[PDB]
């Protein structure tokens, strides 16, 4: 089954840096994708592109060989790297939900609302507040456990698991998923609501002559982050509140699925005509 | 040579950075135009609340509207210029079914057919006011003129249930045929990429403002919502 | 009576030129050797306009030149370096015109307001405003300092004087708009092409028309003279492009192709006169023989629709400009 | 205007016109002759080009 599996997680690396770089150079080469939004969307993809080129293929060779060699300093940078990467795409999607509240519900105030130097100094203060949540208190050994097990881990060359304490576990947790999930839910409620209020306002003044597309589109786009991210943020605060309660197993197979999440985003927020004829072009 | 290089590398900076001021004012501005079908009354609107020009805000926002009076002709090739703008205003007289002046009714309705079907305008949306409702209702309320004499459809029409009459039936039936009569232009012609806005309008309203703001609005809340497939 | 005789004078004037037609001009240079391929690369993009882009004219020098964009500005660029040298503003934000003096001291510009305005450039304040026109003004071309040539939307070209702001002379007999106009080598003769499908050769001293072309379908867009000034081309919204000349008073050659469908918006000549550059509605350039009628190069580098052309006096570059708000060099 | 039309039309068909066979060879002529000088036909060597 080695083999089997082996193959399956070649196929996910492969998936991830193939959209990634195809939708970067899209937008860099051509000049009529420079738009404030597309800001977000580049930073995204850059984001996904370091998790796959640097997270999941050493992952899967430490599943795979059941051992670390790298020594106890690049497993502590390889977390780090996760964590860093995990937090700071979640949080675009927030961005990007913000944004299209503020054009949709005040059209009048959207230009003057958002300028290219708003857009940069708001992408940099989302990379550093990820820095500073994956960076700081792991390289620091804020986050380091307790019990003798995660002791004789720590000091084991060949071992590189992770444990954690109740405190990071939580507050990592919620600047990730928690605060940026009830911020999407808001704004994409007000969204709906506009979009239902307009189609009612012409059915009104044109029905004689003559709620879908907007429903399907929002489902699509909750649903898929949701069913990607929302279990492993729940194992992820009940392991350390009851020990026995979860494997090791499922917690990586969940990890995994949440891993999935970075090779859908192309597809969910690069479908458009300037976006299709820029991918034949090339 | 050295010293020339400079030179002009310091003019162009002091250009550019004026550039960018200009910008921001230029990005923050409407522009409408403003159609006639010949005597409909479009100088009262504008008096009351070459090419002319006229500048006015609401609710702190700039509008910037365009008269043209100085082109008059059955071929408009100037009106490939205006397709970047938020709406175009058409301005009709609903009380001259029997003027023949054929009647101007009819051409008033190709006019608007032929500005709808235009390869140029094909994104942009129209706010229709029918003016002069007081002669209309004066006009119809008297018994020798008749509407079906001039436009035989009126024989076989009836008035819509979901409507919202003030007023007499007569005239209520009237003023809801004329404007079905440009509605039903309107709908077949596009799908979803621009609409229509009609209202009627008399020599005492002082509210249109309010209107063309409320019409800007829902047009632009509109294309955002149709370009973010939501709509 | 009177409709008789136009009927009978029009008859023999196809006659007149049927007979004159011993060849035609395609059959000459069969046995020419083809131009092969061209291909050519952008060498500067210019940047700086907020709007859609109308109107463009090279300077003499070869150096620099003006634009005119709907925003309202009237940049002059410097072409070698890009950098830009003015930034006029505009009265009036409809603009659709502009020329550049052989002196290189005057700019002059006109639009939806009936108006031409000429700046001094070395002194940049306006000078002078030329009003008289009822229609909105389509092109303007100097002859000198101190007079120049306009045709305007009523169907009248006029000749300025702009020490006293006079209509010298008035050309009249078109029954559209006149679209363009240009200028003979030795500033004696000009031609113009309306809407009515028709062009014209008309006598700037003396005043009168002298011969009528009336080969094309729909409206002419563009026309430009041949750099030997014994013929000239045109072009139209029906796809074709034709060459006329002067002296046998007749269409030589047409230049269509089967897969092309939209309009065509300006054209030029090249020094030598044997490549023809037409700009289209689809986006991008194409390049022609002039001697022969096939086609040897495209030019797509542009987002809208391409709106002006030119080629350099000294004819190494060829600059474009369309309505995203972009100039592009190509060498 | 309807005399004005017809004297134009009598004006002008009075002219003296040579046939396509000169005409056609005097442009091959002159673009055989100034072909030399056009550099559009022919690139330059960037030695020579101001633009690259
Ligand atoms: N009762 C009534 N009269 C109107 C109305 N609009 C215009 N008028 C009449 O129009 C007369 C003056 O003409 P204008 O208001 O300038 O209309 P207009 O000259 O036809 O405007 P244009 O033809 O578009 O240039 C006034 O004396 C009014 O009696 C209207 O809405 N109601
Ligand atoms: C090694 N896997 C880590 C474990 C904990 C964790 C992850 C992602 C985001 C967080 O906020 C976390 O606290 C996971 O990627």
């Amino acid at each position: 089954w080695v083999v089997g599996m082996g193959i399956v997680m070649s196929l996910i690396v492969l998936a991830i840096v193939f959209g990634n770089v195809l939708v970067i150079t899209a937008i860099a080469k051509f000049e009529r994708l420079q738009t404030v939004t597309n800001y977000f969307i580049t930073s995204l993809a850059c984001a996904d592109l370091v998790m796959g080129l640097a997270v999941v293929p050493f992952g899967a060779a430490h599943i795979l060989t059941k051992t670390w060699t790298f020594g106890n300093f690049w497993c502590e940078f390889w977390t780090s790297i996760d964590v860093l990467c995990v937090t700071a795409s979640i949080e675009t999607l927030c961005v990007i939900a913000v944004d299209r509240y503020f054009a949709i519900t005040s059209p009048f105030k959207y230009q003057s609302l958002l300028t290219k130097n708003k857009a940069r100094v708001i992408i940099l203060m989302v990379w550093i507040v990820s820095g500073l949540t994956s960076f700081l208190p792991i390289q620091m050994h804020w986050y380091r456990a307790t019990h003798q097990e995660a002791i004789n881990c720590y000091a084991e060359e060949t071992c590189c698991d992770f444990f954690t304490n109740q405190a990071y576990a939580i507050a990592s947790s919620i600047v990730s998923f928690y605060v940026p999930l009830v911020i999407m839910v808001f704004v994409y409620s007000r969204v709906f609501q506009e979009a239902k209020r307009q189609l009612q306002k012409i059915d009104k003044s044109e029905g004689r002559f003559h709620e879908h597309k907007a429903l399907k589109t929002l489902g699509i786009i909750m649903g898929t982050f949701t069913l990607c991210w929302l279990p492993f943020f729940i194992v992820n605060i009940v392991h350390v509140i009851q020990d026995n309660l979860i494997r090791k197993e499922v917690y990586i197979l969940l990890n995994w699925i949440g891993y999935v999440n970075s090779g859908f985003n192309p597809l969910i927020y690069c479908r458009s005509p300037d976006f299709r004829i820029a991918f034949q072009e090339l | 040579q050295r010293n020339e290089e400079k030179a002009q590398r310091e003019a162009n900076k002091k250009i550019e950075k004026q550039l960018q001021k200009d910008k921001q004012v230029y990005r923050a501005t409407h522009r409408l135009l403003l159609l006639g079908a010949g005597e409909s009354g479009k100088s009262t609107i504008v008096k009351q609340m070459g090419i002319f020009e006229t500048k006015f805000q609401v609710d702190k926002v700039n509008f910037h509207m365009f008269d043209v009076g100085g082109q008059r002709d059955e071929r408009r090739k100037w009106i490939q210029c205006f397709n970047d703008v938020t709406a175009i205003i058409f301005v009709v007289a609903s009380s001259s079914y029997n003027m023949v002046i054929t009647n101007r009714l009819q051409e008033a309705l190709n006019l608007f057919k032929s500005i709808w079907n235009n390869r140029w305008l094909r994104t942009i949306s129209v706010i229709l006011f029918l003016n002069k409702q007081d002669l209309l209702a004066e006009k119809v309320l008297a018994g020798k003129s008749k509407i079906e004499d001039y436009f035989p459809e009126f024989a076989r029409y009836t008035t819509p249930e979901d409507a919202t009459p003030e007023e007499d039936p007569r005239v209520t039936r009237a003023k809801y045929f004329i404007r079905d009569e440009f509605l039903r232009i309107s709908t077949a012609s596009g799908d979803g990429r621009h609409y229509c806005y009609p209202h009627f309008t008399c020599a005492v309203d002082t509210e249109n403002i309010r209107r063309v703001f409320n019409d800007c609005r829902d047009i632009i809340q509109r294309m955002h919502l149709r370009q973010y497939e939501l709509l | 009576q009177l409709r008789q005789e136009a009927e009978q004078l029009k008859n023999q004037i196809r006659d007149a030129r049927k007979a004159c037609a011993d060849a035609t001009l395609s059959q000459i240079t069969n046995n020419i050797d083809p131009v092969g391929r061209i291909q050519m690369r952008t060498r500067r993009t210019l940047r700086g306009h907020l709007a859609k882009i109308y109107a463009m004219h090279w300077g003499t020098d070869s150096r620099l030149l003006v634009s005119a964009s709907q925003d309202g500005k009237l940049i002059i660029w410097d072409s070698y370096t890009t950098n830009k040298v003015h930034a006029i503003p505009l009265r009036s934000s409809w603009v659709m015109t502009c020329a550049y003096a052989p002196s290189g001291n005057y700019v002059a510009c006109g639009g939806l307001d009936n108006i031409c305005s000429i700046y001094n450039l070395k002194t940049v304040r306006v000078s002078r405003e030329l009003a008289g026109h009822t229609g909105y003004l389509s092109c303007c071309r100097f002859l000198d300092d101190n007079q120049i040539v306009t045709s305007s939307g009523d169907t009248t070209c006029a000749l300025w004087d702009i020490e006293t702001g006079q209509q010298t002379t008035t050309f009249t007999g078109h029954t559209g708009d006149v679209m363009s106009l240009s200028l003979a080598p030795d500033t004696r003769l000009f031609v113009s092409g309306a809407c009515d499908a028709s062009a014209k050769l008309w006598d700037v001293r003396e005043g009168m028309c002298r011969q009528t072309f009336t080969g094309h379908e729909s409206d002419i867009n563009a026309i430009c003279f041949f750099p030997n000034g014994n013929a000239f081309a045109t072009g139209s919204d029906d796809a074709t492009c034709r060459l006329f000349d002067l002296r046998a008073d007749q269409e030589l050659m047409t230049y269509s192709h089967d897969n092309i469908i939209c309009g065509i918006t300006s054209v030029s000549f090249s020094k030598s006169g044997r490549l023809l550059l037409a700009g289209y509605d689809d986006f991008n350039c194409n390049v022609w023989d002039a001697l022969k009628a096939d086609r040897a190069g495209v030019l797509a580098g542009h987002d809208n629709r391409v709106s002006c052309l030119g080629v350099t006096d000294d004819g190494m570059a060829v600059a474009t400009g369309s309505w995203d708000s972009f100039l592009k060099i190509w060498n | 205007q309807a005399r004005k039309l017809v004297e134009q039309l009598k004006m002008e068909a009075n002219i003296d016109r040579i046939k396509v066979s000169k005409a056609a060879a005097d442009l091959m002529a002159y673009c055989e002759a100034h072909a030399k000088e056009d550099p559009l036909l022919t690139p330059v060597p960037a030695s020579e080009n101001p633009f690259r």
